[PDB]
RNA sequence: AAAAACCGUAAAUCCUAUCUUUUAAAGGAAGGAGAAGUCGUAACAAGGUUUCCGUAGGUGAACCUGCGGAAGGAUCAU
RNA sequence: CUUUUGAUGUUAGGGUAUUGGCCUAACAUGGCUAUGACGGGUAACGGGGAAUUAGAGUUCGAUUCCGGAGAGGGAGCCUGAGAAAUAGCUACCACAUCUAAGGAAGGCAGCAGGCGCGUAAAUUACCCAAUUCUAAAGAAGAGAGGUAGUGACAAGAAAUAACAAUGCAAGGUUUGUAUUGGAAUGGUGGGAAUUUAAAACCUUCCCAGAGUAACAAUUGGAGGGCAAGUCUGGUGCCAGCAGCCGCGGUAAUUCCAGCUCCAAUAGCGUAUAUUAAAAUUGUUGCAGUUAAAACGCUCGUAGUUGAA
């Protein structure tokens, strides 16, 4: 066996945060956004 | 629940070509041997 | 399995010789059991 | 030991979670009627399906049958009280002819914005949540409420809502303004 | 009343045999999986001796022969 | 199979509250059985019920209640109408306590909690205020029980915005799409009425109380089943992922990552059990020449169907 390579890709992969971005909408806001995005504007 | 004992690599089917980090465990409920594959690439060292 | 054996499309051994060898094993196993018990 | 209170589910799982056509029709209806999530439309499906099952089990009975002429008259009377089926609709096939928009027309959030009051469907929804309405003599705040045909006649604002003559407006804004005016005077 | 016997209920201990369930055991004999290991041409074509079956014997192994069958045959046929 | 040790029955008797092989004596040789007895297993208390249903069915049923059994496991027994009672007694073993060592007393499978087991399960709280019980029956008890506590076992309701301008696109002056900015309410802190045996929670009201409403919602994926990326970085048969097929040897659409997006939503994954899918247990509803499958052939009793 050569079990001394576990997690090699995990260790060698670089590191990035998830930036700032916007507070993702919840409740009815996301559904309304999706509906208006997918029916009214498109044609 | 069981007790980890030793670490031995296990091979795979012929079309595949890789190694699997499988660990043998001695159960306390019955007192038998089992072999279990550890998930996660770095979790092999994450266990005592 | 059952009596619908052989059907050699699988390209296996000859079932007749398979049975012959199995019967020889049966015979020597019976000899061993008679000697032991 | 156990408490003697019954309890049961309301919404059934649709199964087959990824049909494109059914999912997109659900999208069209959710956009049309401005509800909050798929579970609500699922429970409405449950109610409509139960009504249809009752209609089928009553239609399978014969003519001049006591069970039909009792249970069916009860069910049609309840549907009429709900306002789902009009005066010209009187038969069991017409009872079966229910549809999702027909059932959703009765909800509070649809009714209030259909009759006026609010500017958006979701505006009406949030207003119902903020409890500025009254069904007449009683204030409600649950959008899943179902009104009746005679219950619609006297729907209006709440009595204690600031729009309706209560405490006028922003206490913080008004109080800062009066402090500023008093200090400047 | 202690105390005693009697048919009786019968606790509990041991012996005996049986049954049920897991487990040891020198060696023996199978199966499976693995990996480019070793020996052969057995089978799929008329597979280079048509194939297969039932049975008896023999060979290092795939196998072979003898007897009676089948075509799932290589023939639907002077 | 049962029948010396009552098996089946007759006669007579003892016994019990009544009857009876319940038991006693005599006499008889009988009773059950492929319509599966006697046996063995059941990680088996039975039922109305629960899960799933097109309808048939299959599976779980300790579990609110009815009935049965038990209080370590057998045995026995008094009192009492009624107990073979166990928070009544006696005796054995296995445990185990106190012990001045001579001797005593024990049963949490009652309400709490401890050990052990295992993945697995809540406070040594309050009170008989509600129900209903006991008695010498209003004023006393009731871990029956109600309340409080822990509680993402499950189930139901519903926040995490909406709205007016401007600019953008799309269109004939309508929708969504970042700027401005004020109205509106929950969340929360507090104070109160009511509430309750007390206290709490809800309910209603009054002060404070939202702009990045810092008062923020995530789990799992994005090759096919399967809805959603040959988008961009790192690795290069390794690490790995993958329910199945499968991808990875320099463009990795499948691995480790960032963006975007997706299904679900205060919920979703993991595993085992289980049902439907299963018309792959098929009575309505399977198949049998060649895929799995009509016994070598016939007679034949039980069973099964049978002219008019």
């Amino acid at each position: 066996g050569s079990l001394a390579r576990a997690g090699k890709v995990k260790n060698q992969t670089p590191k990035v945060p998830k930036l700032d971005k916007k507070k993702r909408l919840t409740g009815r806001a996301k559904k309304r956004q999706l509906y208006n995005r997918r029916f009214s504007d498109n044609g | 629940k069981g007790i980890v004992v030793e670490k031995v690599a296990i091979e795979a089917k012929q079309p595949n070509s890789a190694y699997r980090k499988c660990v043998r465990v001695q159960l306390i409920k019955n007192g038998k041997k089992i072999t279990a594959f550890v998930p996660g690439d770095g979790c092999l060292n994450f266990i005592d | 399995h059952g009596a619908s054996r052989y059907k050699k499309s699988r390209a296996k051994m000859r079932w007749k010789w398979k049975k012959k060898r199995t019967r020889r094993l049966q015979k020597k196993r019976r000899k061993m059991r008679q000697r032991s018990r | 030991p156990k408490s003697y209170r019954n309890y049961s589910k309301t919404a059934r799982n649709p199964k087959r979670p990824f049909e494109k056509e059914r999912l997109d029709q659900e999208l069209k209806l959710i956009g049309e009627y401005g509800l909050k999530n798929k579970r609500e439309i699922w429970r409405v499906q449950y109610l409509l399906a139960k009504i249809r099952s009752a209609a089928r089990y009553l239609l399978t009975l014969d003519e001049k049958s006591s069970k039909r002429i009792f249970q069916g008259e009860a069910l049609l009377r309840r549907m009429v009280r709900q306002g789902l089926l009009g005066e010209n609709e009187e038969k069991l096939d017409y009872v079966l002819g229910l549809t999702l928009p027909k059932l959703l027309e009765r909800r509070l959030q649809t009714k209030v914005f259909k009759l006026g009051l609010a500017k958006s469907v979701h505006h009406a929804r949030v207003l119902i949540r903020q409890r500025h309405i009254r069904v007449g003599k009683q204030m409600v705040d649950i959008p899943s409420f179902l009104v009746r045909v005679d219950s619609e006649k006297h729907i209006d604002f709440a009595t204690t809502s600031p729009f309706g003559g209560a405490r006028p407006g922003r206490v913080k804004r008004k109080s800062l303004k009066k402090q500023k005016e008093k200090t400047e005077a």
